[PDB]
């Protein structure tokens, strides 16, 4: 109905379904269902604990965002130091034969 | 040049594959752990340790 | 029994005066941590394991306070 | 002197050459969940995010059905 | 290492106060 | 998968073990002192239930 | 009741009327700690990558907790045998380690936590240290009890309050760390506690109530450094315990 | 304080210390030691 | 319950105290900060993150002593 | 009723007493500042958001203080 | 009347807070003096900053002098 | 049974004393951080000096605990 | 006697505060102590007497006040 | 009567709070005493009759604050 969502909602339900999936034909199909009925049934109760699982989610947003790129940099740069040292000391001793 | 004709996995070699080549580094593990030494001798100059402090 | 409940929950707030000894002992070490640190760069990674050490190891003298006021308070 | 020599050439003759016996997969049930997740150049960890969601949903089971 | 009175130089004197104070 | 080296566990550790025998023993003994107090003598998930006796229940 | 959070419920179950085989059955207690024994079986066994020597980007994790405790019990009973007590001093560590990492998760439960674990844990390693100092070391143990050269008038007041330190030593070095990870957990569900029923009156509230919960935010960053370097501390200390046990000063 | 002194004082410290002994050998015997024959070997093949 | 709820003001009036240890400490941590700046200013990210560290190590001293008093106001 | 409510003035008096430390602090703050510039001139500009951080940080630790005093007057 | 007592006393109780500001103020002006003697040059630079902080400290005993004339009057 | 609930005043007053002995810890590890960054090489000479310190500081902060445990237990 | 009973407990409570003291003592002399072995090495066997013997001479004040703790506790 | 002999002993657990008076006073004259001697060792001769002086009448202001709950404690 709109302008470009008959194919960016196409292509995030042929992603949603390119897995495996036996329910191409509607991707929300099920799942909108069990939305409503886990929100009628009162399935998750709101709670004093709750606003930590909010907090817990920034955290982990805080941390996937700043902490994960910049350990992901400093375990490269170490493993390419083991792979250097290990690789070129064995080189150039092997080629010296 | 019998060393470079025999081609080099080092990213991709196992240690079970150097325990089979050499069990000379079976027994000094063993032997390096029965007396209590988990130093390393001359692994922290080539070689950062990257503890934290 | 109210004057039970009442000298416990009391008691139990006397016996947090003793984290203003702690407070000021972690200011205390971390202090002497950066005018170390600041007036020789290669001690760091020396004098960082005795500050640690001296951090927690001054904090459980207001720790053992704080246990004295929960038990007044829980039991 | 010899002492590298019969070290290095008999070192390396059974060096497997073209890192032969690869086994680059299998299948367990976990070795599949070991090659997406925690081998070589994947190594990412988005299993700590797995393994938090497991514990949030089994504990939360846990108390929905005791307290609430 | 003490010296009491010019006797022996006593152990370490850490075990006869213990001592004292066990019996009490 | 994992090669089990022989590490001297036993003729290094062994006070520590004697040392947790002997805690295990006493907090069983506090445990047994502690469960027949006047607050928990009638808390019903208590193992004297189980074997027997029902129900002091004066206090 | 704020502190519902450590209740322990029975689940599996076991009894009879023969013998009190209560002690041991699965609890709360007892599969969070078969939980922290599968995530420390998971941090070496499907870390390594088909027992790779390059050693894959999670192995440098627990390459580097390795050698920030080699080079922490090295630098403290760093005498003829020091190796020989290094597995106690790591998995001292490593028990900490992820059963304060395992309880920051919020619908979960702090191992460490529980007084009477910790406790006895403390003790059983006060008593391997004074058993452990009278095996190897005879009658003159009791030389660790005089500092160094001293005046001789004063010695048994210094005898007697060294003494009455070495064993509060016993439940010291647990009750520090059952005291932090308790008053941290009852902290943040305090706090929780005060910012739920803080947005449930009038609607100007849900409204700049961002604050408060970028407060809790900041103390759930705090809480992970209080539950670290708590495991930091506990091994350290029972390294300096063994310094003095081992070696008469 | 009521929620540390149940019952289940045995209870705790039975898995507890069943978890201490079972880190300990399992540690020593098996995990450290795989990361050390790690560090062997890349010294031997630093060496070599 | 009057006697044990009027009890619970004054517990949690008590329980306000051991906030002047934090509201020393987090100005000695500072203090040294800037005393370590004005001898050396090239450490400056090598010593202002052990102040930020020493800043959150005394808060939590301060807040473990105003969850008392959050407890005999409200709990 | 009146014992109640006279015994939350009497805390509402008490909790007062724990903003010395933020009086003291924020003093402290500053007169290292003052300190600092006395004996390097150039860095005052660099130091001084450190030091009004300091400020605001120990006023905090005062404000939680004035807080639960004013929980203790029309609460 | 137990609760006008009650209000004296607390007004008595509250103003302890102001020592605070009364050694406070005395740490900056000694840093003052003891920098204007070591560097007379940069005595226009820093004095401004003693002058604000003997306002924030006086703001700090304030609070505690105010919340004393509360329990008084109001 | 006035006594049962003035040993538990009793309990938290003489909680106090911990207020010097964390203070203590503090400045006797301040002195021993400051005595290593002026001499680099005197760590091993005065260390045991700073742990003996600190032993009978916390005695001495600890006989406060230990009267309060006597008054809420004995 | 319940009324002097209480006070036994009340005044073995309130006479430890003085004991604080001692705490701070033993610090102060042991700080001294090591800040003057560090500017000088070989000064150790002179001072390190001196300082047990200011160590008990402060000391003696907290005993003091842990016995009139006693005296009021045992009688 | 026992409201009088309550508040012999409150008092007598009341003024044992002044002995931390001389228990860092002490401390103050021995810890410049060691500092005086590591700086300078030759002057020791001279400077620690000095230190015995001031600690002499320090622990007599001790025992000023003592006597009072000595005389309030038995009448």
């Amino acid at each position: 109905k709109q302008t470009d969502p008959k194919a960016k909602a196409n292509s995030i339900i042929n992603a949603i379904p390119g897995n495996n999936i036996l329910t191409k034909t509607g991707v929300l199909g099920t799942s909108a269902a069990a939305v409503i009925y886990a929100i009628s049934n009162e399935l998750y109760v709101i709670n004093d604990e709750s606003i930590l699982l909010l907090t817990f989610l920034g955290f982990t947003g805080l941390v996937a965002k700043y902490l994960a790129p910049a350990y992901k940099d400093f375990a490269d740069a170490r493993m390419k130091k083991v792979s250097d040292v290990l690789n070129a000391s064995r080189n150039k001793h092997v080629e010296a034969v | 040049l019998d060393n470079i004709q025999s081609a080099r996995p080092f990213d991709e070699l196992t240690v079970d594959d150097l325990t089979k080549i050499k069990p000379e580094i079976d027994a000094k593990v063993e032997e390096m752990v029965k007396k209590g030494k988990w130093d390393v001798p001359g692994y922290k100059d080539r070689f950062g340790n990257l503890n934290v402090m | 029994m109210q004057l039970v409940l009442a000298a416990k929950y009391i008691g139990a707030g006397i016996s947090t005066i003793g984290l203003l000894g702690a407070g000021i002992g972690i200011a205390i070490v971390f202090a002497a941590l950066i005018n170390g640190v600041s007036r020789n760069p290669s001690i760091k990674d020396t004098v960082f394991p005795m500050a640690i050490l001296g951090f927690a190891l001054s904090e459980a003298t207001g720790l053992f306070c704080l246990m004295v006021s929960f038990l007044l308070l829980f039991g | 002197p010899n002492a590298k020599r019969i070290a290095n050439v008999v070192h390396f003759y059974k060096s497997l050459p073209q890192g032969p016996a690869p086994a680059i997969k299998a299948n367990t049930r976990l070795a599949r969940y070991k090659a997406k997740y925690f081998d070589g150049d994947n190594a990412s960890g988005k299993p700590l995010w797995h393994f938090a969601l497991g514990i949030i949903a089994f504990g939360y089971s846990m108390e929905y059905y005791f307290h609430l | 290492y003490h010296f009491m009175g010019k006797a022996i130089p006593p152990h370490q004197l850490a075990i006869g106060t213990l001592g004292l104070l066990g019996l009490l | 998968m994992l090669k089990r080296f022989p590490t001297p566990i036993l003729k290094v550790y062994w006070p520590f073990f004697v040392a947790g025998a002997a805690v295990y023993y006493g907090m069983s003994k506090a445990a047994d002192l502690s469960s027949n107090t006047k607050e928990f003598i009638n808390d019903p998930r208590n193992p004297r239930f189980a074997k027997g006796g029902k129900f002091v229940e004066v206090d | 009741s704020p502190l519902d959070q450590f209740e322990i419920r029975t689940l599996f179950g076991l009894q009879s009327s023969f013998i009190d085989l209560s002690c041991l059955n699965l609890t709360t207690f007892s599969l969070y700690t078969i939980i922290v024994l599968l995530v420390i079986t998971s941090l070496y066994t499907l870390t390594n990558n088909n027992n790779k020597i390059i050693g894959s980007r999670w192995l440098i994790s627990q390459e580097a907790i390795y050698d920030t405790i080699m080079n922490m019990t090295k630098g403290q009973i760093g005498g003829k045998n020091w190796g020989l007590y290094f597995p106690m001093i790591f998995t001292l560590f490593m028990f900490i380690f992820i059963a304060n990492l395992i309880s920051m998760i919020p619908y979960s439960f702090a191992l460490s936590a529980h007084l009477v674990f910790i406790i006895s844990l403390s003790i059983v390693i006060w008593l391997g240290n004074t058993i452990l100092g009278l095996y190897k070391h005879g009658w003159v143990f009791f030389s660790l009890f005089v500092p160094a050269g001293t005046p001789l008038p004063l010695v048994p007041l210094l005898v007697i309050i060294e003494t009455l330190s070495y064993f509060a030593r016993a439940i010291s070095l647990g009750l520090r760390l059952g005291s932090n990870i308790l008053a941290g957990h009852l902290l943040m569900v305090i706090l929780a506690g005060l910012t739920f029923n803080f947005m449930l009156i009038n609607l100007f509230t849900l409204v700049f109530g961002f604050v408060p919960l970028a407060m809790i935010l900041a103390i759930m960053m705090l809480e992970f450094a209080i539950g670290i370097i708590q495991g930091y501390v506990w091994a350290i200390l029972t390294a300096s315990y063994l310094k003095d046990a081992v070696y008469l000063h | 304080m009521p929620q540390l002194v149940p019952f289940y004082f045995m209870n705790q410290l039975t898995y507890g210390f069943l978890l201490m002994i079972t880190l300990l050998i399992l540690f020593s015997q098996f995990f450290l030691p795989m990361i050390l024959r790690l560090y062997v070997s890349r010294l031997f093949i630093s060496k070599l």
